[PDB]
């Protein structure tokens, strides 16, 4: 449970648009598409440069819905005996 | 005195090898590089049983013990490569790297070769001199100076007498490590090397912490970012949790030097950490007249010379190149046979960088 907000990054309004709908509208009350029988999708594709909001809004998406932060990076991801990403 | 160590060996050495090998020794198994066990069985609570080697690794799980003093057994207990779980408290951290560490207080250096890096200083005057001085006056600013600076210029030029030149207006301490010497045989040298540089850093304030070619360490490589051993893997560690987190940004400073900044690890180059970007450029008219005028206080010349002229038909050079033509001077001069080396001297090693190289 990270502490973030919305308002502490702006402008951004318009791709939080597409990840409250993507993200926290399928986690917080899955009610409404549990009720039609559709399964909510678990996840968006995110890709752009860095600092962009990509990793700044990370932890404010799972602020809003008060969630565990897990980052994986690719460097970690990579050894020489199998194991370790791969878990 | 020479028979009398010869006999050692059938009276003192019978119990130093007893007591030195076959206790470590005992069961297929004081500076210890290597531990080993095998078909140990001790009722969670100082079981240990860990293989140093990369074959048959081991694991400690049943809660959580602390004995820093002695674990098991004493003897052979080692962590080396993998740590595992209440192991931590006595890492082998002996190493004869005494030699790769060198610690300066207060450099006397000014100028020699950095005659004219004046422009690189007021880069380093406002987030190195101005924190390491009057670190007061970034509470009312209500910024503060970057953790990190990075240096950027021609290889194996300006990162060396330049940095210490800061140090001296601010009375500060000036560690030189080399990223070269931090690859060992040991794997996490480099990772430990790093760690007694904020333990030190810690005890006395304003101290600079300088990094020497990074490329060797950087963020990452192939034995650690993509190789199973971790070593600068754990070096980006010290960089990230002790800096940022714990320590604070006016007391503690780091600088690196590199050729590229693209061999770093991209995740370091980010802000928060590597901000200020310190680019070396050559020195002017100016700047190369002043650093002849010194050199030609340890070499013999002429009194009637002129170092203005000399410096100004000489373009814009590092601050070897500039070392070259006082050096130089003096082999112009055996040719002609003389003890002191004259204008027309300094002139042929002026011609002889321009026509010799071309660059």
């Amino acid at each position: 449970k990270p502490t973030e907000t919305y308002s502490d990054v702006g402008g951004l309004d318009k791709q939080i648009e597409e990840l409250v709908e993507a993200i926290v509208l399928p986690m917080k009350r899955a009610d409404k598409f549990k009720d039609m029988g559709i399964r909510a999708p678990k996840g968006a594709l995110m890709y752009g440069p860095p600092g962009t909001g990509k990793t700044l809004l990370a932890r404010a998406c799972a602020a809003q819905t008060n969630a565990t932060f897990l980052k994986l990076a690719a460097p970690q991801l990579v050894q020489m005996y199998i194991g370790e990403g791969a878990k | 005195l020479k028979q009398t160590e010869n006999d050692l060996k059938d009276i003192e050495a019978r119990i130093k090898e007893k007591a030195g090998v076959k206790e470590s020794d005992t069961g297929l198994a004081h500076p210890l590089q290597v531990a080993r066990c095998t078909k140990i069985i001790k009722g969670e609570d100082a079981k240990y049983v860990i293989n140093l080697k990369q074959i048959a690794k081991f694991v400690v799980g049943l809660g959580e013990r602390v004995s820093p003093t002695d674990i098991e057994e004493g003897m052979r207990v080692g962590v080396d490569r993998s740590k595992y779980n209440i192991e931590l408290p006595l890492p082998p951290r002996i190493d004869p790297s005494v030699t790769m560490m060198t610690v300066e207080e207060k450099p006397d250096v000014t100028y020699s070769d950095v005659g004219g890096c004046k422009d690189q200083i007021e880069k380093l005057r406002e987030v190195v001199e101005l924190p390491l001085l009057s670190p007061e006056r970034f509470a009312t600013l209500g910024i503060d100076p970057p953790k990190g600076i990075l240096l950027y210029g021609p290889p194996g030029t300006g990162k060396t007498l330049c940095a210490r030149a800061v140090a001296n207006r601010t009375d500060a301490t000036f560690i030189r490590v080399i990223g070269s010497e931090l690859v060992q045989k040991y794997v996490g040298e480099g990772a430990r090397m790093v760690r007694e540089l904020f333990e030190m850093a810690r005890t006395k304030k304003a101290c600079i912490i300088f990094f020497d070619e990074i490329d060797a360490v950087g963020g990452a490589r192939f034995d650690d970012g993509a190789g199973g051993d971790n070593e600068v893997q754990r070096t980006m560690l010290e960089l990230i949790t002790q800096l940022d987190g714990f320590d604070p940004r006016g007391n503690i400073k780091v600088m690196f030097a590199t050729n590229r900044p693209n061999t770093l690890d991209p995740a370091l180059l980010r802000p928060g950490r590597i901000d200020r970007k310190v680019e070396f450029s050559l020195p002017d008219l100016e700047g190369r007249a002043n650093i002849f005028r010194i050199h030609s206080k340890s070499m013999s010349v002429e009194r009637g010379i002129r170092w203005e002229l000399i410096s100004r038909l000489c373009p814009n050079s590092t601050g070897a190149e500039l070392r070259s033509v006082c050096t130089e001077a003096g082999m112009f001069a055996i040719r002609a046979r003389r003890k002191v080396a004259t204008e027309k001297d300094f002139l042929k090693a002026v011609d002889k960088v321009i026509s010799g190289y071309k660059k």
